[PDB]
């Protein structure tokens, strides 16, 4: 990689290992449910993301 | 080898009492008794007269003259 | 003002998992009229308390009648009025986390602000009306006094 | 914004030891005055050994560590005489310093116990613990045998030596009964009873107190020989007066620099 | 061979200043008592004598090494109440209460004996 290993750490890969259902359900960003828009994002943002 | 003046956790005077501990200890009394007739009530200072080894008189064996 | 809250509450059970330390315990109380629990932990040395004792807990975000937002820092030498002159047992901390029964379409109903003292533990859990003063990272006060009844 | 009013009692005034009580004080006051009790009193002793003629058996300084560690009556020769490094003479003057002489061998056939005794002092009150019990052996001789020299002493504080530490040891204790917490028991029961504690046979402890500062601070100065107790205590305040006096004056002298 | 002797633990030495003030930067009405060839004997006291005076919002002292004779003094008080004046309180009012206590225990020992 090119790495001096002293600047590395332990982590974890959210996206290895899930389910195929879970994995849809965080990962989509549904575009669909305007009221889940409405408590995540902005009014000036879910009509333009709708 | 030889007494020592001064115990040496506390500092009371031990050096004056070795001749006399010998004479008590001589006597009849015993020691546990001896350490508190001489007058040596805290622990500390009374190993000064039980753990003690008197080799002054070895050394005294190698008399240089006569 | 800043009586970010105000109720009557009273013991019910003591350490109830058996006390782990010597001067804490946990205290498993309960409201009288918002109905909300309290897992306050209190010096049980130096105040004692017993079961079925009530006391008038107040969080309040500063201890000055007119509300001056004290800075934060031991101050013995002033003058000015304070609240704690009422109250047998004043504590500071800082809420570290809200956490409610929320959902992704509609809000939560009953929230649950963890508060630490510098050690001491609570969990204001109840509804979610009357929790809008309390918002992450900011400091609170206690303000307890035991009913004599 | 001042300090306090402590009284004191006297329980029991021997001639070897006092057991007095310090009531209404601090804490910190209190152990200064008892680590000023142990370190910071001035008394004579010896510590100039010129030795001239030494055929014992023992090392050329044993004798005089043996020597520094005999203890000088300095009832009331410590407070006139003055510190050697402050001196303005050369040699030990008598008037800051006390002269001894040793010389002792053995010439009939029984081995001799050079002791104490044998320190002839030139000044009357400066000799070692023998007026009113047997005296400090210093060493044993055999026939053929000698030991001449002859030392001074002079003043110094157990902060520079332990051969200036009069007290034997001092038996501070404050709080007799577990009451400020300031240890805690993990099983009460199994501890005796402190000498000093007023409680009954059947609790163990006194109840915690949270409004309670220490008081009451309990002393058993115990003397060596040299100096008297009372009189070791009434030194060691004066010392720490004329520190806090000198300490008192260098910051005015540096504030009126300034 | 390089153990250091027994006389430089309470004698000064030339050049060497037995107290030195120095004011600190971070809180206003706050200076550093630099003490010089002492120990806790001259410290602990003067910290709890501090302690005493309300108007004294910071008093506490410490030891740099053990083995080198330094103490420093940390003192704050309230901006009408200089730290110099503080210390100069409490060191005077400090003597004044030791000579009463060996003015008492004085005369309990003379009443003490046969009596
Ligand atoms: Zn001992
Ligand atoms: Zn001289």
């Amino acid at each position: 990689d090119g790495l001096a290993g002293e600047s590395v750490e332990f982590q974890n890969l959210a996206t290895l290992k899930p389910s195929n259902k879970a994995f849809e359900k965080k990962f989509r960003f549904d575009y669909t449910n305007e009221r889940a828009l409405r408590r995540t994002l902005q009014e000036d943002l879910v009509k333009d993301v709708l | 080898m030889i007494i020592p003046v001064r115990c040496f956790t506390c500092g009371k005077i031990v050096g004056n009492k070795w001749e006399a501990y010998l004479g008590l200890l001589q006597a009849e009394y015993t020691e546990g008794d001896a350490l508190d007739a001489l007058g040596l009530k805290r622990y500390c200072c009374r190993r000064m007269l039980l753990a003690h080894v008197d080799l002054i008189e070895k050394l005294l064996n190698y008399a240089p003259l006569e | 003002a800043g009586i970010l809250f105000e109720d009557i509450f009273d013991v019910k059970d003591i350490d109830p998992e058996g006390k782990k330390f010597d001067r804490v315990s946990r205290l498993h109380c309960e409201s009288e009229s918002f109905k909300m629990d309290l897992i306050l932990d209190v010096n049980i040395q130096i105040y004692p308390v017993d079961l079925g004792d009530k006391f008038r807990l107040v969080i309040a975000s500063t201890l000055y009648e007119d509300g001056t937002l004290d800075d934060g820092e031991y101050n013995p030498t002033d003058d000015r009025p304070s609240r704690a002159d009422q109250f047998e047992y004043v504590m500071y901390g800082k809420v570290y986390r809200i956490e409610g029964d929320e959902t992704s379409t509609e809000a939560a109903t009953r929230l649950s602000a963890y508060v630490s003292y510098g050690g001491l533990l609570m969990r204001l859990q109840g509804d979610a009306n009357n929790l809008h003063g309390f918002e992450v990272d900011s400091r609170v006060y206690l303000l307890m006094k035991k009913l004599a009844f | 914004p001042y300090a306090n009013q402590p009284t004191v009692r006297i329980t029991e005034l021997t001639d070897e030891n006092v057991k007095f009580i310090i009531e209404n004080t601090d804490l910190a006051v209190a152990n200064s005055i008892r680590r000023v009790f142990i370190a910071e009193v001035p008394i004579i002793a010896i510590d100039w050994v010129q030795i001239d003629a030494n055929s014992s058996v023992l090392h050329d300084e044993f004798i005089a560590h043996r020597l520094g560690l005999i203890p000088l009556t300095s009832d009331d020769i410590v407070d006139k005489l003055q510190y050697s490094r402050d001196c303005t003479c050369e040699e030990f003057c008598p008037e800051c310093s006390v002269e001894f002489t040793l010389d002792v061998r053995c010439n009939e056939d029984q081995t001799r116990h050079v002791t104490s005794r044998d320190l002839i002092s030139n000044s009357p009150r400066v000799i070692p613990v023998t007026s009113r019990q047997d005296d400090i052996l210093i060493v044993k001789l055999r026939k053929g045998q000698e030991l001449r020299l002859r030392a001074y002493a002079k003043k110094g504080f157990g902060k520079e030596h332990a051969k200036w530490n009069p007290t034997a040891g001092v038996a501070f204790e404050y709080d007799p009964d577990n009451a400020l917490r300031h240890t805690v028991y993990p099983k009460p029961e199994e501890w005796p009873k402190s000498e000093y504690s007023e409680l009954d046979e059947d609790e163990s402890q006194a109840p915690y107190d949270p409004n309670g500062k220490p008081e009451r601070f309990y002393y058993n100065v115990e003397s060596c020989g040299s100096l008297r107790p009372e009189t070791i205590v009434l030194s060691a305040l004066s010392g720490l007066k004329k520190k806090l006096s000198d300490l008192q004056t260098q910051l005015s002298h540096e504030i009126q620099s300034d | 061979m390089n153990a250091p002797p027994a006389f430089e633990s309470f004698l000064l030495f030339e050049g060497e200043k037995k107290i030195t003030i120095n004011k600190d930067t971070k809180v206003p009405n706050a200076c550093l008592f630099t003490i010089n060839k002492e120990d806790h004997t001259l410290g602990n006291i003067i910290k709890s004598q501090l302690l005493k005076d309300p108007q004294v919002l910071f008093a506490g002292y410490k030891v740099p090494h053990p083995l080198e004779h330094k103490i420093i003094i940390r003192v704050q008080t309230t901006p009408d109440y200089s730290p110099q004046e503080a210390f100069t309180n409490a060191i005077t009012d400090l003597i004044s209460e030791l000579s009463l206590l060996e003015e008492r225990f004085r005369v309990a020992i003379k009443d003490k004996q046969e009596g």
